[PDB]
């Protein structure tokens, strides 16, 4: 699924009051039990990237957003491999949990999906 | 320049087992690779020992197989070893297709070693299958017979082919002879799709347990999972051991003892163990092409969890619904193994198509439903 | 399936080769093999076992070598091409009752005694079955059953009724080494020679076991240690991040 | 004699007796069944295997151990 | 995807200091115990209910059909055999 | 201290030593499939008249 | 120590000497250690217990 595909939906259920207020709730325990704020990540940190729209969108991030998600990545490996959860100022904080990421790749896509829609426009 | 780097040849081992980078987190189930290739040295060793003193005629084959038993040195050892590490050699696939789809190995980019990784399944199936029917047993010979008669379902040509296939009008010598040749043969094709599917991994190098990228902390292949893999084999080794010394005949059948006999038919007849979940799901299909189809589709499936995976986020490790979802797929894989060897009474018949119902909708409604919500979790979760 | 259908499973017996680090009894086989020799052989081959399997097993080479002097076997042609008969050699295998399965079925109203080479790995519960089997024969079929014509009610056997009847009574044999040969004792010897029979490596392949067992695990716990030593520089590692 | 006989004796009196009455009661049953005219001619012939089943079952549990210490 | 030692395909890294000491240096046990009674404490408490619960069902499933099975089989069990087939 | 690095070598070294142990045991057990079976061994015997043979 | 690491590890040459000169020892002296152990856990079983009767 696209980022853009992801993002739409939710703004789908953001809008109706009665969607939000079941789901809001439920997608704030989801966060909760996944855990990756306990390895010290930001929830765009654990989007895949091997693929030609990613590469381009973190190409884009401006240099300090690029050198501070190098370090989340090492350091989360290092959890990991250690077998060790983040503490203290590690844990990521409900505010520090930024989407970063997502503007930088929601143009690209928009882009990617504009193309393909001119690709096949016909003249009237 | 160094030598291992220099030349061609020195290059190409060295760029698989020294110097590949490799992440430096991966867990210990990273290390079933290492030990499928452990078991597939071990088949070729001892089965190519055994090929030494076996006869592949219907009239001397079981005896040849008491007379490696019996009266060649160590032959009992060569024979166990090659019987158990069949058992082994599913068991570490299992696992290693297990870890596969648990850390989402098989999306992008490596939806080509997962696909080569479907195709050596099926050629690991079919090196088994035969080479279960060399003992000429009673399982060996009623095992050959019902699953060359599947074949008979393909509309048309079926019979002809199932005829083509014995050599003959019922499974005997010519079957026999043809299933040692093939069964030789098996076991080098399945290792050049092995060699197959990890050059195409090279190009993206090892996914790793948190399902990000390594390509900023990279460790040497060797020596941190050269010494890692050898704790692996260390245990794999005493599992081995226990088996092949202390109870050599736990995982087979009794009946696999008395020799073929076409007359007698033996009590029941049932695939190895390793093969039971797929003979669950044929049964559960009432029509006889039907159910070769879905035993079949039970493992192309697979080939389509690239498609039917829409989550932005690569594997289980973050996501708690697909980790609940996922412990319920693979308990149903085993309920479907049991059920696979079970006799056809109730109420086991009705469970086995309920059981089946859940193998096939895994793949088709409820990843691509989990994996739709819990994207919009982690957006709607982390805002 | 019925419980009648499958057959009555067998008890756990202790026999002395259970155990990681047990041996078989040679002085049972010994007397199991006599057993074989008096009661068994009248139906029941045991072609998979040469005259010189026995040798340092139950019996000494001289032993084995008269047991084998005193049958005839087929020689190769004469000189004019003649049939000739030989006396046996330890690498002879012990002759069956009978010359095919004909004449197998024909003394034994229908039924064919298997060849019991294997008979404890080629069935559920081995020496246990073939002990319970042997000594399981109620002097009475439980009211309700009707056996077939030739049939003999054991439960132990899958359906219940079967082609042999009783055959070991108290005294049928009367043991070289004076042992009491009472209907459990000879089904306990038969039960344990006969598992040797279908796995003669067995002695062997558990003391090799054992050495494995043993080099395997000091392999292990090294490997460990030589694991740990060279991760513990990844495992150690820490950082100082300064944001650019 | 037999070791096996007075062993079998013994728990079938004691430990399983339970599932000795209970294989007793069946076989009058089945054997006043059989006496009865058109017995042959029934559609359902009831036996004594299932109780005769729980029965060995049990004296067996009693009694392997106590029989391979005497031999 | 992945590139080779020197160009491995990272994003730049700079402001990352890294420290390790050698393995000669170190007691590769310490804080064994620790690890081996706590940790994997925490880590076993923190997955134990995603095994508990697709283990318990599919036991518990088990265990009816099969004790079904059996009472089928039964003398008792005639009548709902008859019916079942 | 080389009482430090000798540990670890020891270590690695017992390693090393029960790695070539184990490895002897199980090519010395495994090949000898290929010497002479015990039936082959078993053949051994053969008397010969010399009555019928003549001189020369 | 200094001495032992010099004389017996300091040089792979000399290593795999020693560690192959062990490997041969304890060879030859778990063969024996294991037969005579598995004899005394299996006493009076074995043929060679019996042996003497015939
Ligand atoms: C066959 C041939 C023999 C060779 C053996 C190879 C098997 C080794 C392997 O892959 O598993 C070891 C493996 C230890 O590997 P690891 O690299 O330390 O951690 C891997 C997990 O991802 C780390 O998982 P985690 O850190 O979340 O720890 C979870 C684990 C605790 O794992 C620990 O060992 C601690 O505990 C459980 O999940 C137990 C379930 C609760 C039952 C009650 O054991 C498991 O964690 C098994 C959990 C599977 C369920
Ligand atoms: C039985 C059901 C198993 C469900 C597993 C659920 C996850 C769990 O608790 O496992 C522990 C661990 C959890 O590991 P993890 O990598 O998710 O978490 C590590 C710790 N954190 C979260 C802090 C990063 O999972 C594994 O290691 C799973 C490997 C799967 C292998 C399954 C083999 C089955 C073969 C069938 C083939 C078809
Ligand atoms: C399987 C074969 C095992 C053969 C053992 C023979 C000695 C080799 C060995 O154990 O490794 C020592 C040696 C060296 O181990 P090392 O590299 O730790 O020792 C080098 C440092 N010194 C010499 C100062 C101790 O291994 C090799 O040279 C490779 C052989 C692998 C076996
Ligand atoms: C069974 C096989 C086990 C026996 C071999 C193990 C090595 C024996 C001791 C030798 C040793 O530790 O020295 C290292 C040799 O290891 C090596 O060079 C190999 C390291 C580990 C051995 C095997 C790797 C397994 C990985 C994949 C398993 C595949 C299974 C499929 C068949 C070199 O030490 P150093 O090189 O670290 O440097 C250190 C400075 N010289
Ligand atoms: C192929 C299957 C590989 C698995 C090996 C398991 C043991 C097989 C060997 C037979 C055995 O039981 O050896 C015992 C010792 O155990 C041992 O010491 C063997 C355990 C060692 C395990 C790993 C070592 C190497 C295995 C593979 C390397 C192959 C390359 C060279 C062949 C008995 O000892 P014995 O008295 O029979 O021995 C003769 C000299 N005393
Ligand atoms: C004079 C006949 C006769 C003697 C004596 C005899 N048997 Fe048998 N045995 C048979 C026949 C016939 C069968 C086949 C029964 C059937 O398949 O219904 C048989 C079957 C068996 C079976 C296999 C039952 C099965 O599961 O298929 C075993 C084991 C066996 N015998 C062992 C023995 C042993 C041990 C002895 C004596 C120490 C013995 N027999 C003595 C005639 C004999
Ligand atoms: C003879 C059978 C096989 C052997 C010897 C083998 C060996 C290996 C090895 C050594 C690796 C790299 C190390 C590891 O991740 O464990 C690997 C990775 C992989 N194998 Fe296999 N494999 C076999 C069968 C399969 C099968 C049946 C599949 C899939 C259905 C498969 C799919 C993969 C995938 C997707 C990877 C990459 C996983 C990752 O690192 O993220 N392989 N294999
Ligand atoms: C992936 C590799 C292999 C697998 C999974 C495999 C599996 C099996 C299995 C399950 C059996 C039946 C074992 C029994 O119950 O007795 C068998 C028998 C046999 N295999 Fe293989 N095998 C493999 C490779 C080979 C190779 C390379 C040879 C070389 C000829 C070979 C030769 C034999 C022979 C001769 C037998 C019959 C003797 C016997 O039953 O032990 N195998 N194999
Ligand atoms: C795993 C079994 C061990 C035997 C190895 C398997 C044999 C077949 C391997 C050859 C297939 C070609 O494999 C290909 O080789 C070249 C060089 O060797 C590798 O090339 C890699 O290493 C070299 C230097 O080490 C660099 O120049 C290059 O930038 C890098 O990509 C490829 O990443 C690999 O995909």
């Amino acid at each position: 699924a696209s980022i853009t595909s992801v993002v739409k939906t939710s703004e789908l259920i953001l809008k109706s009051p009665l969607l939000s207020k079941i789901v809001v709730p439920l997608a704030k325990t989801y966060v909760k039990f996944s855990g990756y704020r306990q390895l010290g990540f930001k929830m765009n940190d654990l989007i895949i990237e091997e693929t030609p729209n990613m590469q381009l969108a973190l190409r884009r991030l401006p240099p300090t957003e690029s050198y501070d998600r190098v370090y989340r990545l090492i350091r989360a490996t290092q959890f990991s491999l250690s077998h060790k959860l983040a503490t203290g100022n590690d844990i990521t904080k409900p505010e520090e949990d930024d989407h970063y990421l997502i503007p930088y790749i929601l143009d690209v896509e928009a882009e990617a999906f504009e193309k393909d829609a001119l690709d096949n426009l016909e003249v009237v | 320049m160094a030598l291992r780097k220099k030349n061609s040849l020195l290059n190409m081992a060295n760029s698989y087992v020294l110097d590949s980078p490799q992440p430096s987190n991966l867990n210990y189930f990273w290390n079933f690779g290492s030990l499928l290739a452990l078991c597939l040295v071990i088949q070729l060793a001892t089965g190519i020992t055994l090929a030494m003193h076996y006869t592949s005629h219907a009239s001397l084959a079981f005896d040849s197989v008491e007379h490696i038993m019996r009266d060649v040195n160590f032959g009992w050892f060569i024979r166990y070893a090659h019987a158990n590490t069949a058992s082994f050699f599913f068991i570490c696939i299992y696992a290693h297709m297990g870890r596969n789809i648990y850390y989402g190995s098989y999306k992008t980019p490596r939806v080509l070693p997962w696909s080569i990784g479907v195709i050596i399944f099926l050629l690991l199936i079919i090196t088994a299958f035969m080479g279960y029917v060399l003992v000429f047993g009673q399982m060996s010979l009623w095992g050959a017979t019902v699953i060359c008669n599947l074949v008979s379902a393909i509309p048309w040509l079926g019979e002809d082919i199932v005829h083509f296939l014995w050599g003959g009008f019922s499974v005997g010598n010519p079957t026999l002879q043809r299933f040692f040749a093939l069964h030789y043969l098996m076991p080098f094709v399945l290792a050049v799709f092995a060699l197959l599917h990890l050059i195409a991994l090279h190009t993206a190098g090892s996914s790793n347990p948190l399902g990000i990228t390594s390509n900023v902390d990279k460790l040497s292949m060797h020596p941190y999972y050269s010494f890692k893999d050898l704790i692996t084999v260390f245990a794999f080794l005493l599992m081995f051991t226990l088996f092949v010394f202390f109870s050599p005949d736990k995982l087979g059948h009794p009946d696999n003892y008395i020799p073929a006999n076409p007359m007698v038919t033996p009590a029941s007849i049932v695939p190895e163990w390793y093969l039971l979940p797929f003979y669950a799901i044929l049964r559960a299909i009432p029509d006889k092409l039907g159910g070769v189809i879905a035993m079949v589709a039970a493992i192309l499936i697979l080939l389509i969890l690239p498609i039917v995976d829409r989550s932005i986020i690569r594997g289980n490790a973050f996501k708690p619904i697909s980790k609940l979802l996922f412990g319920f797929f693979i308990c149903n894989f085993l309920l479907l193994g049991v059920l696979g060897q079970v006799h056809i009474e109730p109420p086991f018949i009705v469970l086995g198509q309920i059981c089946t119902i859940f193998y096939f909708s895994y793949f088709l409604i409820l990843l691509p439903m989990v994996s739709t919500i819990e994207n919009i979790f982690f957006y709607i979760g982390s805002l | 399936m019925t419980a009648a259908e499958h057959g009555l499973h067998p008890a756990e017996y202790p026999w002395p080769q259970n155990g990681m680090l047990s041996t078989f009894d040679h002085a049972s086989l010994r007397r199991g093999y006599q057993v074989y020799k008096e009661v068994c052989a009248a139906c029941h081959s045991l072609d998979r076992i040469a005259w010189r399997n026995l040798v340092g097993v139950t019996h000494t080479t001289d032993e084995a070598k008269a047991f084998a002097e005193e049958l005839e076997y087929d020689d190769e042609p004469d000189d004019e091409g003649n049939p000739r008969k030989r006396p046996g050699k330890l690498a002879d295998y012990i002759p069956g009752p009978y010359p095919n399965e004909q004449a197998a079925r024909a003394a034994n109203q229908g039924a064919l005694p298997p060849d019991l080479s294997l008979i404890a790995k080629a069935r559920h519960g081995g020496a246990d079955y073939i002990f319970a089997l042997l000594t399981g024969y109620p002097d009475e079929p439980p009211a309700g059953v009707v056996l077939a014509p030739g049939m003999n009610y054991n439960p132990y056997f899958p359906g219940g009724g079967i082609g042999m009847a009783r055959t070991l009574f108290d005294g049928v044999v009367e043991y070289e080494d004076g042992t009491p040969a009472t209907t459990s004792q000879m089904a306990k010897d038969v039960a344990a020679f006969l598992t040797w029979a279908a796995e003669p490596e067995h002695d062997e392949r558990k003391k090799l076991g054992l050495k494995a067992i043993i080099v395997i695990s000091a392999m292990l716990g090294l490997s460990v240690y030589i694991k740990k030593f060279k991760w513990s520089p990844i495992k150690n590692r820490k950082f100082i991040y300064n944001p650019p | 004699p037999d070791p096996a006989i007075a062993l079998h004796e013994a728990a079938a009196e004691g430990p399983c007796h339970d599932f000795k009455h209970h294989f007793d009661e069946c076989v009058e049953r089945v054997t006043k069944a059989q006496e009865a005219e058109d017995y042959d001619h029934a559609e359902y012939k009831e036996d004594c295997v299932e109780e005769f089943f729980h029965l060995q079952h049990c004296i067996n549990d009693n009694t392997a151990d106590k029989l391979f210490r005497v031999l | 995807y992945m590139g080779w030692w020197g160009h491995m395909g990272s994003p730049p890294q700079k402001g990352i200091a890294g420290y390790t000491i050698s393995p000669f240096a170190a007691r590769p046990f310490a804080g064994v115990v620790h690890a081996a009674i706590f940790n994997t404490f925490r880590r076993t408490k923190n997955q134990a209910l995603f095994v508990i619960l697709p283990v318990s069902f599919f036991y518990y499933v088990w265990t009816q059909a099969s004790e079904k099975n059996e009472w089928l089989y039964t003398k008792a069990g005639r009548h709902e055999l008859a019916k079942a087939l | 201290t080389d009482a430090n690095r000798l540990f670890s070598y020891f270590m690695i070294g017992s390693f090393g030593m029960l790695s070539a142990a184990g490895a002897k045991a199980t090519v010395q057990d495994f090949l000898s499939n290929m010497s002479a079976s015990a039936d082959v061994l078993a053949m051994a015997k053969v008397e010969v008249k010399l009555g019928a043979i003549p001189l020369g | 120590a200094t001495t032992f690491y010099n004389v017996f590890v300091k040089r792979n040459s000399a290593f795999v000497a020693t560690i192959l000169a062990s490997a041969f020892v304890f060879d030859m002296t778990f063969e024996t250690a294991i037969d005579n152990f598995w004899d005394r856990i299996n006493a009076g079983k074995q043929w060679k217990d019996i042996r003497h009767k015939y």
